C-alpha cells in the first residue's frame, strides 16, 4: 500500500484524489490526516474554497448588517 | 526573503562515514548531536511557517473575473497567465530566472510549491482588483475599479473628482509604469541582490561544512 | 443587539479556553523548549566525555590526583563546551522572545492604549478595542472588531449628472435599488435621498464616464417655495 | 530572515490588503495601492504610489 511523493517514499497511507485543509504536513504539497471504517489518507493540500467574484463595472456590494466578533492574540 | 534553505544535517553519518568505532566514541559525548539535530528542525519547520504567514493571509481563492475590463488599467502582466505551465504572471517569470550533497546532507522540500504560492499570490491580486480592501475586513465585495481607485484618492486626501476627470492620464500612467517594471527587472539583475544573498550565503555555508571534513 | 452581540462574543471565549488548550500553544511551547534544555544539560553530566567515570568524585578516588588530573581535564572539556551550546542557544531564544516581547509593547501601545487604523494588526477585520489579559510569561489580547456580515447587489454609478453638472458624494456611494438613486455610507446600507448636502458639484458632465442621468433634490427650494 | 519574513508579513497585511497612511511603510510617495508578486524563496511587492 505504497505511495510515492517526492518528500519520499510513504507507505501505510492510502491515496486520495480528494483534497482537503492541510491536516499533518508531509511537504511537496501533501498533506496526510485520519478519516473514515476510518484509515490514514495523504492528499494534496487544498488551499481554500474556490471562490469568483461577481466583478463588473457598474455593480458594487454594501454590506447591511455588523457582526461584532472577538478573537485571541496571545504573545 | 521570506524563507531559506530546508536543511538538515544527520549527527553521525557527517561525523562518522559508517565506522562502528568512531559511532561508539560518539556516544561517549552523550546527546551533543541530537540537540543539533533537534536545533536544525526547529529552523527547518520555522521556514515552513514564514511562508504560511507571508502568504496564506486570504481565506478563500479568488479569481478574476474572464473579461479584463477595468476601466482602463492594465494588469495583463501581473495576472496568471495560462499559456506558461505553471500558473504564473509574465511579471514572476522574469523573477524565476534572474534569480539562479551525500554526507548525511539532505534538502527537505518546502510545503508549499511554487505552483502554490502562485495561487495566493493570484488570490490576493485578484482581491485587490475587484474588492479593494474588504476581503481583508471579511466577504469580499464587489466593487469596480475606477471607483475603488477613487476611494484611494480620497484615503490621501486628493478629493474624489480629480480621478473621475483624469482617469484616461492616470490609466496611461499606471500602464506604462508597470512596463519599465519588467525592464528594470529583465535588464538588471542588481534588483534581486538581497534575494541571491540568501541562497549564496546557505550554499557557501554548506561548502564550508563539507569542506571541513577533508582536514586533519 | 451590540451589546448581545458583544456579550455572547466574550462567552465563546471562555468555551474554547475551557475546553481546548489549542490556542495556548504558543506559550507553552516557550516553557517546553527552555525546560527541555536544562534537561539536555543536566544530561550531559551523566556523559564520559571520554574519561574513565563521569562522577567527578570517583575520579577523585580510586586514582591519586597526578593521574587523575588528565582523566579530570578530559571531564572539562566536556562540561564547558555542554555551557558553551546552551547559552549560546538561550541568546538566540532569548533575542526571539525580546523581539516578540517589543511587538507586544507596540500592540499594547496601539492597540488597547487607542483605535489603530493597521489592518490586521489588531484582529482581523476593522477594529474598534481590544483588552489585555495577563497570561503565564505572556499577555493574552482580546480584539474586538467589526466585521460587515450581510450584503446586497446595487448597481451604482460615479457621479449624476442634474443640470449638465457632475455631482460627487461628499461622502459614500451611489447605489439605485433599481428604480431609484441613493448616496449611502461605505459599510452600512443607510440609503437616503440625494441632496446638494450629500453631493458637491464638479466639473462638467462629459469628462466622466459612467455618469448617469438623474435628479438632485435641494432642501433650500420647497422652503423658498412654501 | 523571520524579522525579514515579519516585516512582509506586516507590509502584506497592511499595503496589499489596505491603504496605509504610514509614510514610507509602502514605497516614496503617497501610497494607493500594493500589489505582491512571488519570488524564489521570498516575495516581491509593486507599490503603487
Ligand atoms: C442583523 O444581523 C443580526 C445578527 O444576529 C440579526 O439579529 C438577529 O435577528 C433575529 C431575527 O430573526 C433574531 O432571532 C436573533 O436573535 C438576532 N440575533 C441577535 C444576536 O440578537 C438582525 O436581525 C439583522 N438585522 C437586519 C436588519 O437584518
Ligand atoms: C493590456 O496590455 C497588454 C500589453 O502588455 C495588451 O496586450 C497586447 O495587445 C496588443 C493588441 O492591442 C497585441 O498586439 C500585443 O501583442 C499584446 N501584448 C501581449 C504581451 O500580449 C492588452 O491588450 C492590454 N489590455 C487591454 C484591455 O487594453
Ligand atoms: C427603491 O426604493 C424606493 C424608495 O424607498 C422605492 O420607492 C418607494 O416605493 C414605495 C413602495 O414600496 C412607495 O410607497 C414609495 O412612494 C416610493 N417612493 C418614491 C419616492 O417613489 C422603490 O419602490 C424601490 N424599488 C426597488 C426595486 O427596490
Ligand atoms: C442624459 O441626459 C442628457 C439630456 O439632459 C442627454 O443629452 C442628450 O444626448 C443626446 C445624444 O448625444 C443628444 O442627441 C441630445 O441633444 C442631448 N440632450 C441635450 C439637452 O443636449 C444624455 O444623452 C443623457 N445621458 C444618459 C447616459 O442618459
Ligand atoms: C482519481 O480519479 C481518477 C479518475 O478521475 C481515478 O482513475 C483514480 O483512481 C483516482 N484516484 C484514486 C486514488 O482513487
Ligand atoms: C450578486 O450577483 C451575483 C451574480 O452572479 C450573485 O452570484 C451573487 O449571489 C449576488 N449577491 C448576493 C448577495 O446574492
Ligand atoms: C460597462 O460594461 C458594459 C459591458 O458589459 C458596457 O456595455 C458599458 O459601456 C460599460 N460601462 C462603463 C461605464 O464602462
Amino acid at each position: 500500500n505504497v505511495f510515492q511523493t517526492r518528500a519520499g517514499c510513504l507507505i501505510g497511507a492510502e491515496h486520495v484524489n480528494n483534497s482537503y485543509e492541510c491536516d499533518i504536513p508531509i511537504g511537496a504539497g501533501i498533506c496526510a490526516s485520519y478519516q473514515t471504517s476510518q484509515s490514514i489518507i495523504a492528499y494534496t493540500m487544498s488551499l481554500g474554497a474556490e471562490n469568483s467574484v461577481a466583478y463588473s463595472n457598474n455593480s458594487i456590494a454594501i454590506p447591511t448588517n455588523f457582526t461584532i466578533s472577538v478573537t485571541t492574540e496571545i504573545l | 526573503p521570506v524563507s531559506m534553505t530546508k536543511t538538515s544535517v544527520d549527527c553521525t553519518m557527517y561525523i562518522c562515514g559508517d565506522s562502528t568505532e568512531c559511532s561508539n566514541l560518539l556516544l561517549q559525548y552523550g546527546s551533543f548531536c541530537t540537540q543539533l539535530n533537534r536545533a536544525l528542525t526547529g529552523i527547518a519547520v520555522e521556514q515552513d511557517k514564514n511562508t504560511q504567514e507571508v502568504f496564506a493571509q486570504v481565506k478563500q481563492i479568488y479569481k478574476t473575473p474572464p473579461i479584463k475590463d477595468f476601466g482602463g488599467f492594465n494588469f495583463s502582466q501581473i495576472l496568471p497567465d495560462p499559456s506558461k505551465p505553471s500558473k504564473r504572471s509574465f511579471i514572476e517569470d522574469l523573477l524565476f530566472n534572474k534569480v539562479t550533497k551525500f554526507n548525511g546532507l539532505t534538502v527537505l522540500p518546502p510545503l508549499l510549491t511554487d505552483e502554490m504560492i502562485a495561487q495566493y499570490t493570484s488570490a490576493l491580486l485578484a482581491g485587490t482588483i475587484t474588492s479593494g480592501w474588504t476581503f481583508g475586513a471579511g466577504a469580499a465585495l464587489q466593487i469596480p475599479f475606477a471607483m475603488q481607485m477613487a476611494y484611494r484618492f480620497n484615503g490621501i486626501g486628493v478629493t474624489q473628482n480629480v480621478l473621475y476627470e483624469n482617469q484616461k492620464l492616470i490609466a496611461n500612467q499606471f500602464n506604462s509604469a508597470i512596463g519599465k517594471i519588467q525592464d528594470s527587472l529583465s535588464s538588471t539583475a542588481s534588483a534581486l541582490g538581497k534575494l541571491q544573498d540568501v541562497v549564496n550565503q546557505n550554499a557557501q555555508a554548506l561548502n564550508t561544512l563539507v569542506k571541513q571534513l577533508s582536514s586533519n | 443587539l451590540i451589546a448581545n452581540q458583544f456579550n455572547s462574543a466574550i462567552g465563546k471565549i471562555q468555551d474554547s479556553l475551557s475546553s481546548t488548550a489549542s490556542a495556548l500553544g504558543k506559550l507553552q511551547d516557550v516553557v517546553n523548549q527552555n525546560a527541555q534544555a536544562l534537561n539536555t544539560l543536566v544530561k550531559q553530566l551523566s556523559s564520559n566525555f571520554g574519561a574513565i567515570s563521569s562522577v567527578l568524585n570517583d575520579i577523585l578516588s580510586r586514582l591519586d590526583p597526578p593521574e587523575a588530573e588528565v582523566q579530570i581535564d578530559r571531564l572539562i572539556t566536556g562540561r564547558l563546551q555542554s555551557l558553551q551550546t546552551y547559552v549560546t542557544q538561550q541568546l538566540i531564544r532569548a533575542a526571539e522572545i525580546r523581539a516578540s516581547a517589543n511587538l507586544a509593547a507596540t500592540k499594547m501601545s496601539e492597540c488597547v492604549l487607542g483605535q489603530s487604523k493597521r489592518v490586521d494588526f489588531c484582529g482581523k477585520g476593522y477594529h474598534l478595542m481590544s483588552f489585555p489579559q495577563s497570561a503565564p510569561h505572556g499577555v493574552v489580547f482580546l480584539h474586538v472588531t467589526y466585521v460587515p456580515a450581510q450584503e446586497k447587489n446595487f448597481t451604482t454609478a460615479p457621479a449624476i449628472c442634474h443640470d449638465g453638472k457632475a455631482h460627487f458624494p461628499r461622502e459614500g456611494v451611489f447605489v439605485s435599488n433599481g428604480t431609484h438613486w441613493f448616496v449611502t455610507q461605505r459599510n452600512f446600507y443607510e440609503p437616503q435621498i440625494i441632496t446638494t448636502d450629500n453631493t458637491f458639484v464638479s466639473g462638467n458632465c462629459d469628462v466622466v464616464i459612467g455618469i448617469v442621468n438623474n435628479t438632485v433634490y435641494d432642501p433650500l427650494q420647497p422652503e423658498l417655495d412654501s
